[PDB]
């Protein structure tokens, strides 16, 4: 009663999809090896960190990011597969954004790089849409009680990033040195960029 | 379709295994890893043999027990597999010859979808909006929480998109919809049970009616 049903090992049934397509023609010659180049080396949470140091320094780069998302990725070649319409969410003195998919695991690959495991747990799918701040307390991330924090869920086609505050002790830093303390994670929303 | 993968707000789970910032390691943890993602794109861009939802719809539709003992990466390699022996690409017998054992698949589904609304309103930036109260037991993009719930326009999509409850089903009335950026207050979804500010879905256009 409530048993698994038996499966050849997991990585055997991959390979036997792949085996079965690819000996029909279907799969292009070095298909399937370009896509995890891509999803490996370019797909990647720097390009993400880019766009808000660039944000941070440059106040009408700022105000497009956040008005025509899709426009200001576009400027850096960023758009990609699953990550076609961008918009930016700004955090602010009394806003903490958020971003989870609770449907499945809806993320702007190119610029925050394909999510992690814990991203598509059913822990973090279940629980940030009603408990995030102590699901972000958990995490590590204390978010002051004066503060609003806001939860988008990825359900269409929007692709979201999240523009965090600029972190105090930062002030006159380039934007390679910017672009340094903002991780995968302060763009998903549950961490805050830390200043060392 | 009210499966288990509607997840959102599902009370009883333990700790997000993550800390903040901690390595999550390489991109792919084993060497097969890739291989969901890049047929799926096979599928879609090159036999043009399905679409994105549909690869969504027949991962809601693993058996309810399967879904939740899988893997994320194995869900899309069990759906993937699905879908080329429904489209008629591939068989069942050929992906367990090859795979040296069984390979159990999606349920077929029990709808055959339905077509993008015909009556539907463009709304503002401001709006309040409801949720309206419909059950699809086919592919919809509409978690539970927000059935029936009241919320306010923040953005309207300047790109409009296939109805999912339509192409999640490969149909040919899908037609096209904007996507609107509702707010809801967090008691509005959760009562009194919820620690949170608000929540923003993302719904299309089909699944909203004037306040
Ligand atoms: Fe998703
Ligand atoms: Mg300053
Ligand atoms: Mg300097
Ligand atoms: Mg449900
Ligand atoms: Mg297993």
């Amino acid at each position: 009663e409530n048993a698994a049903p038996a499966q050849a090992p997991v990585s055997d049934r991959a390979w036997a999809l792949f085996r079965a397509l690819d000996g029909k023609g279907l799969v292009p010659d070095g298909y399937v090896e370009g896509w995890k180049k891509t999803f490996e080396e370019d797909f990647s949470p720097r390009r993400g960190a880019e766009l808000v140091a660039r944000a941070w320094t440059d106040p009408e780069f700022r105000q497009l990011l956040l008005t025509d998302g899709t426009a200001a990725v576009a400027q850096y070649g960023y758009l990609g597969p699953q990550g076609e319409y961008i918009v930016a969410v700004e955090d602010t003195p009394t806003l903490k954004n958020v971003i989870v998919c609770s449907l499945c695991s809806c993320t702007a690959w190119p610029i925050l790089g394909l999510p992690p495991t814990w991203y598509k747990s059913f822990e973090y799918r279940a629980r940030v849409v009603r408990e995030p701040r102590k699901v972000l307390s958990e995490m590590g991330t204390e978010i002051a009680s004066d503060i609003e924090i806001r939860v988008y869920d990825t359900t269409a086609e929007t692709r979201y990033m999240v523009l965090p505050q600029r972190p105090a002790g930062t002030e006159g830093w380039s934007q390679e040195q910017l672009q340094e303390i903002v991780t995968k994670d302060c763009l998903i929303g549950v961490a805050i960029p830390q200043v060392p | 379709m009210d499966g288990v993968h509607d997840l959102a707000g599902v009370q009883g789970f333990g700790k997000v295994p993550h800390t903040v910032n901690a390595d999550i390691g390489p991109t792919f943890h084993a060497e097969w890893e890739h291989l969901p993602y890049s047929l799926m794109f096979a599928g879609v861009a090159e036999l043009g043999a399905f679409s994105v939802d549909e690869v969504r719809y027949v991962v809601e539709r693993m058996e309810p027990r399967h879904y939740m003992m899988t893997p994320y990466y194995e869900r899309y390699v069990i759906g993937v597999a699905t879908l080329m022996v429904e489209k008629g690409i591939l068989t069942q017998d050929e992906l367990e010859s090859l795979a040296g054992g069984p390979f159990p698949l999606s349920r077929p589904s029990e709808s055959e979808g339905r077509p993008a609304p015909v009556e539907t309103t463009t709304f503002e930036v401001g709006q309040r909006v409801r949720v309206r109260d419909e059950y699809v037991p086919g592919h919809i993009r509409m978690p539970a929480y927000c059935r029936g719930r009241v919320g306010t326009i923040s953005h309207r999509t300047t790109e409009k998109w296939p109805f999912p409850d339509a192409i999640g089903h490969g149909r040919n009335d899908a037609g096209e919809e904007p996507t609107y950026h509702v707010k809801f207050a967090a008691e509005e979804l959760f009562g009194s049970d919820t620690d949170g500010g608000s929540v923003v879905v993302d719904l299309f256009e089909g699944y909203l009616e004037p306040a």
